[PDB]
């Protein structure tokens, strides 16, 4: 068909015996593709004592293209809940922590921080401290053991905290009246919260955070980043698949 | 009194796609409304209602001189990881998956002087031979001819024809399911200008719109970066 | 989305998720 | 016969906010009635239907002499942890949380001699500049003027205007979401008395009532004491 | 209050909680 | 609040035939239609509507010369692992199981010259004696006589008669349940030809159709290869 | 086929299996 | 008596307890 | 016989037991 292009809007051609659908597009559905615990991030827990580095659940950064990174940066604004599932890969001899309680405490956008000691468990001597803000209360704590536990993991819901009617991925402006190099693409708390992990462990194991993004709503499309170099002109790119040849 | 149950052997395991959520640790969190327009539910949706420039040579367009004729103008192995279809939205979307079942459309936006005419030919070569290399060989296949001058661009729908209900979003060594063929455009009439002086060459943009029957099935993690 | 089990509403949708307006 | 089940990996873990109780180890405990009045279900409720003195300097009131004029009378960065709004009910309530979305009200109870008149001006300065320091600078913003003499106090509603649907119940380094601005009151007319002798200064109480659209969302544990 | 699961009444409200009058 | 349950001792065990599936880790996978004809739901089905050549000597047929008479022509212990019924569809199907309850049918496709006639006799010998070895002994049992010439083949239904409702799909040392007897065919009239010269022998195919009341019950793994 | 337990449809048939047309 | 859970009758009252007349 | 629990038919009677005629 004769196209009078230039005015944005694409242009189709439609052959004969057009082909019937099947699959129904379905597998390309935004909310659907994003409702699955991904393995994103991975950190080191805290010793009960001393001061913590409040971890922040901001999954709008990307880079290692594990097909979840690109997908989040295909939209401009994003609004979804969250759900996590911490696990904890032992790093040495998995029989050196005969208990390991881990005070996974989640915090909502805006919750204070400064967490020094204030708790202490008294029993026959010794007494082991717990992080002040770590204890239980307002913001949901989960205590799971790292011994004999046939899955040194947990997991829960975390409804959308942030103040913004929707989460802006890439911001063009700044985050604070201190037009500073950093606050560019920052914007005050374009995120899902934090988490403080404290356990008698901290060493002898890591974690593997995870996100389940139920009710993912995406707005304002954006271009989708290639993720693979360019090949040799005229031809195909050849990745070893299920199929392949031999 | 106490119910009787039996754990499956699997039991206390992970499952990275359990159809069912987790325990709601924070509740009653009412959420504020959203007034932003340009929202989407489906990804196919955006690549259907939107083209993207295919990368020929390093640019999104071929040339047309008054010294061509026989030679092919544009060629590429119709598979979602073939050179040209590398940078496109439609092709870059694909790699979150494993399969596609769609005929594609291309639009040829001719950009030469308004005193230029080029006339022309496109052709789809189903897989068999080893790339016809002259229209006289290619015209015996499915092709379309077009005359710039008053049009100001054109559209060609590279259909879907193959024995498999879904093909591969990933290219690999010659399979009956990788390659759907080639896409070719030819100089059915070497370009012309007011003066060969002022107007040397004409160009043409190669934009890729997702076809009207096209869809991606099966999400898949990303391999290595290669 | 990927929650097609008839136990998802053990926790009613208030505790489960959020709400808009 | 035996049902088939599968434990989630999480399983035998704590959960400090599981929407659902525990096992009822004592039962049938009927409980006696309660006849005490002044009961409450909601906390916002009490801070709406009740003011609280803001702590200016160490006291809950500013002065008004017949030697003022230009100078600011009262100023504070409208954020629920700014000095003045530190001791108030409404502000102290807040810290069990993380967010607020409300415009506040203040009431100016003038306490000077009954032979004193002071006339006056209040002003709300949205965030931008660096604190106007003369009414001539401040009057170009939203302000109200009031004349004690027969009134016997006054009320000013510092609204809510910002791009975010909820702000921070905790102050921090300058953010677009911390600061909502300043609240200012001015000497639009230096105080007057029967005799400058008997009546030196007049005063005025600064009481803070929660606004009519104000609410706190999100409970949060308390950090450290600082 | 924070008990929005449809299993809370496994123990009927007599055993669960108290009662007033 | 929390439900009360009790795991059976068995609990966290396997179970290689649990009436109930597993956890659906991939979902919504719509599947394409199938247009292939010649489909089946039941296996008995195919062996009923289909014969298979029984392997006598190494071939699927016996001979008929004009020098026979007394001698037996074909004999085999009617049990689904007896020599002849070894290569047949119906018999090879069987070994995925343990039991059968059916009378079988056989068809005798005579292949001798079109100038040949053979006339003849079949006989079913229920289990008792030790194999009659002359028709004069066998004809006193259930038998059928047939005359090739215009027929062009024949059919004999070896019924099911025994005290057990199901028998063994596996043969073994003489049991009341293994052996159902023998199947025998005889030369009730030694073959004849235009010339003993041109036509020496006539032959006959022995095809085995599953009976009309035949069925296999009980699947069973395969033992060793012997 | 061998699934005669009244719990097989905990996961509705979309997640469970496939679908034809 | 102290059995106010809606699972007590998993075992019907014949197996559960006794019977009088 | 000794099966007075309302869970015995989790596996319908085809898988459970046998059948006569």
């Amino acid at each position: 068909v004769t196209n009078v292009g230039e005015d944005g809007e694409p242009g189709e051609t439609e052959p004969r015996h057009a082909l019937s659908p099947v699959d129904m597009h379905v597998h390309t559905d935004v909310s659907f593709l994003l409702d699955r615990f991904f393995d994103v991030e991975t950190l080191e827990l805290s010793n009960l004592t001393g001061s913590p580095a409040t971890h922040v659940l901001d999954p709008f950064g990307s880079t290692a293209q594990l097909a979840w990174a690109r997908l989040l940066n295909t939209c401009t604004y994003f609004f979804s809940d969250l759900e996590l599932s911490i696990q904890f890969k032992f790093t040495t001899t998995p029989s050196s922590v005969g208990e390991g309680f881990v005070w996974v405490k989640w915090f909502p956008v805006g919750a204070p921080t400064k967490t020094t000691d204030a708790w202490q468990l008294e029993g026959g001597g010794n007494s082991v401290r717990i992080q002040q803000l770590a204890v239980a209360g307002m913001s949901p704590t989960v205590v799971f053991k790292i011994a004999g536990s046939r899955s040194q993991a947990c997991g829960f819901s975390v409804p959308y905290t942030s103040m913004w009617r929707v989460v802006p991925v890439f911001y063009n402006g700044w985050g604070a009246p201190t037009k500073e190099k950093a606050t560019y693409n920052w914007l005050p708390g374009a995120h899902f919260g934090s988490i403080l992990l404290t356990s008698d462990a901290h060493d002898k194991g890591g974690c593997y955070l995870r996100y389940r993004f139920p009710r993912a709503n995406m707005y304002c499309p954006r271009p989708i980043p290639p993720a693979f170099t360019r090949p040799a002109d005229k031809t195909r790119h050849k990745f070893p698949t299920n199929i392949n040849k031999q | 009194a106490p119910i009787r149950v039996v754990s499956v052997p699997e039991s206390d395991s992970f499952m990275s796609s359990v159809p069912d959520n987790s325990t709601p640790l924070y509740p009653k969190v009412v959420v504020p409304p959203r007034q932003v327009p340009g929202r989407f539910t489906n990804f196919i949706d955006v690549a259907k209602q939107t083209y993207s420039f295919c990368s020929i040579s390093g640019k999104p367009y071929f040339e047309v001189t008054n010294t061509s004729g026989d030679e092919p103008l544009f060629q590429m192995d119709v598979s979602l990881s073939a050179a040209e279809l590398h940078g496109t939205y439609v092709a870059s979307l694909s790699s979150f998956f494993a399969q596609y079942r769609g005929s594609l459309n291309f639009n040829f936006i001719f950009t030469g002087a308004a005193a230029t005419k080029a006339k022309f030919l496109v052709a789809f070569v189903p897989p068999h031979s080893a790339a016809p290399k002259t229209r006289d060989e290619a015209m015996a296949c499915i092709h379309a001819v077009w005359d710039v001058g008053l049009n100001s661009a054109f559209s060609f729908n590279v259909p879907y024809s193959s024995p498999a209900d879904f093909m591969a979003v990933y290219s690999a060594e010659a399979t009956v399911v990788n390659v759907s063929g080639w896409l070719q455009v030819y100089a059915l009439t070497a370009l012309t200008s007011t003066d060969i002086a002022v107007n040397s060459k004409g160009r043409v943009l190669v934009a890729v719109s997702a076809g009207p029957d096209f869809s991606l099935r099966h999400p898949v993690d990303l391999p290595d970066k290669q | 989305g990927n929650s097609g089990s008839i136990v998802q509403n053990f926790y009613m949708q208030q505790y489960q998720n959020s709400i808009d307006a």
